[PDB]
């Protein structure tokens, strides 16, 4: 009747782009 | 045709030292032709698995297995993996342990790896 | 009849290139030991002397020592290993001049090989460092915990990259199928400061976890087509050829 | 080529002395390039863990593990560590003892440590 | 032929730089001792004489000893070891002059490498002490059991320092995650009087515990970006190389 | 020197009724690299065994 707890499922509201700036190793 | 003292045993014994040998750092030979321990081979099962009798399994990979340097394909996706299991389950257990024997790249590469089968998330058995 | 050719420092050191269909002329002078050196890891089988007693033989691994020990030492040696059969014409010199102290067998085939893979390795490394002709995706969104937030994430069509700043811990990266279950992908770490973790796939949905904080990454420019990898490596500049033959 | 009385045994033995040997202080070889016993490796587990069948584990370090002198980075973050357990549990036990056979670095340094695995705060297993 | 040079101190000691492609002109005389030194750790394989009886051979590891024991002992010595091969032209000098006592060859590569390493070590053992050009934070709050409180706390961007007075115990310092769980951080004690404890991380919240009194440290200017670790050491002026090669 | 590190092990667990565990210690490392391997049982805040 009781089983393993599922890992925390992240909230799906704060959706933002990850790259605030252009990454460097692209030479950009 | 042809030629030819010892006293205080308990307090002493529990105070025996545990001396652990040191270890030295080696180095890997070639990081392009070598797959380090613990790399994840994520194949897909072919045959349905029933543990009533000891038999063999078969699974096929689904991604190219890159070298530890991350620069060479070492096992083409679609490579064939044979494995087996034996002995069945003991009461209360919920997983069976499978050993993988051999992997075959379509291009004829055969290497004998012995590693434990795992679930989707690497959990044993 | 191959004539050994001396080095430019002394005449007592001579080099000869092997031949399967020619015998080696050795003019043994009295009172000297001659060193014959085999291939590295040549496995000794048997010899044969035209005179067992005109010459003194001793061997260790791939090393041979020969010495005149009788008058008129003019015979032949047929020393056979697993790989070939050397043939030496032992002619004793009378005036004890023009000695050889070692004889060398350069094998042009093996030298040709050794030259080849070195140039090949240099070319391979150069090709890898070239790293030109690629497109880069940046249409990535993230949701949930921002304290494990990578500072940049992208993909080159074959690998997916995450970058973390200097002060953060490197989390574990997990693959999400369409259904929502997670699974493992191989990962490798690259960079000057080991602050890029690279996974071996491009997928619409990535999950990042560390303890009881979970972060989800959406790949919002998913390319089902992708670029096929015919070259067999991580870069389209290098092939992967079958040495094993058979 | 080459030339060539004791009676009262009870209180007797309870008075049997117990002698502990001496000890001398040594010094370490080169502190800038050693990791001493009891130094902390803090890796994040990759594979989910189930103890029903003996298997293997895998975790990635999360910090540059500096040297005992605290000057040289001897294991880069993102290094990869393989470890295993066995035997399962026994009643009442709520922890399992796991042992990490081998670490592997991004740059190809491999050093073979045999250390116990701990929870977030160092407790056994 | 390679003819050695006598020491300016004495003629009996001579040096010549080892060259595999030449012989060594050795001029022994009657009634004197000759010492030959191999490179350190040279495993002897075999040797050979132009006369087993003209000279006498003594080896203890890498020390070789050859004396005349018959007249007209003009022969050749070929001692081959794991690392290289040697060719000596043992020519006996009849006037009892120009005697030699030791021959030690020059292995240019090994001594060359050994010369440079000392330079590197000397430079390093000053580069560390240079230690200039770092940013020091000082914004730190504390709260809790104030008796344990360090007198000064700061961070360099890579290491966080705590300074305790001479009269206080050195407590245990713990790393805190987001949810408040406490976790270990490796620590090293530094300073002249061991009054400064250093941790291998920078973080917003530090927990200091001792016995049953606990103090909490909050960082008020935590920087996610930090300074990258591209040098691989505690310094931006010392690098770490993979000497293991292989 | 204060702030040195000490490493040591234990084993066996307890038995019914016992309320302390007997932990041995093996090595101590000074900050300046002195190592000496004392082998002495550990004690609570007031010296009681284990």
């Amino acid at each position: 009747c009781a089983s393993a707890p599922k890992p925390k499922q992240p909230s799906d509201f704060n959706r933002e782009p990850v790259n605030k700036t252009v990454p460097v190793e692209i030479q950009r | 045709l042809t030629a030819g003292g010892g006293g205080g045993g308990e307090l002493a014994e529990k105070l025996q030292p545990m001396r652990l040998s040191g270890s030295s750092a080696g180095r890997l030979g070639n990081r392009d032709m070598l797959i380090t321990q613990g790399t994840q081979l994520d194949c897909v099962l072919e045959t349905r698995l029933v543990t009533t009798q000891p038999g063999m399994t078969t699974c096929h990979l689904t991604r190219d297995v890159y070298s530890t340097s991350g620069r060479v394909v070492l096992l083409d996706r679609g490579s064939k993996v044979v494995g087996f299991y034996q002995g069945g389950l003991r009461q209360g257990q919920a997983r069976i342990f499978v050993q993988w024997s051999r992997i075959e790249t379509p291009s004829g590469v055969v290497i004998n790896l012995d590693s434990p089968g795992t679930g989707p998330l690497g959990e044993a058995g | 009849l191959d004539v050994p050719s001396s080095s430019r420092y002394d005449h007592r050191i001579r080099y000869v290139t092997y031949n399967p269909a020619d015998v080696v002329q050795v003019d043994t002078v009295l009172g000297v030991a001659t060193h014959i050196m085999l291939e590295e890891g040549e496995q000794y089988l048997t010899h044969a002397f035209g005179d067992s007693e005109a010459y003194a033989f001793a061997r260790k691994g791939r090393h041979i020592f020969i010495k005149p020990q009788a008058e008129l030492a003019n015979t032949n040696l047929i020393v056979v290993t697993d790989r070939r059969s050397y043939k030496f014409r032992l002619q004793m010199r009378n005036d004890r001049n023009g000695a050889m102290y070692e004889l060398a067998f350069r094998y042009p085939d093996t030298q040709a090989r050794q030259t080849r893979e070195a140039n090949a390795r240099a070319a391979v490394e150069a090709a890898f460092e070239q790293r030109v002709g690629a497109y880069y995706n940046l249409k990535y969104m993230m949701s949930g915990d921002k304290d494990i937030a990578p500072v940049n994430a992208w993909d080159d069509g074959r690998f997916t990259y995450f970058k973390f700043s200097a002060n953060a811990d490197l989390p574990s990266i997990y693959f999400v199928d369409a259904e929502g279950n997670e699974s493992l992908v191989p990962r490798t770490t690259v960079g000057s400061s080991n602050n890029i973790i690279a996974v071996h796939k491009v997928n619409p949905k990535w999950m990042i976890r560390l303890g009881n904080r979970a972060l989800a990454i959406f790949n919002e420019a998913y390319d089902p087509n992708g670029v096929p990898n015919d070259t067999g490596t991580a870069s389209p500049a290098v092939r992967r050829v079958n040495k094993g033959g058979n």
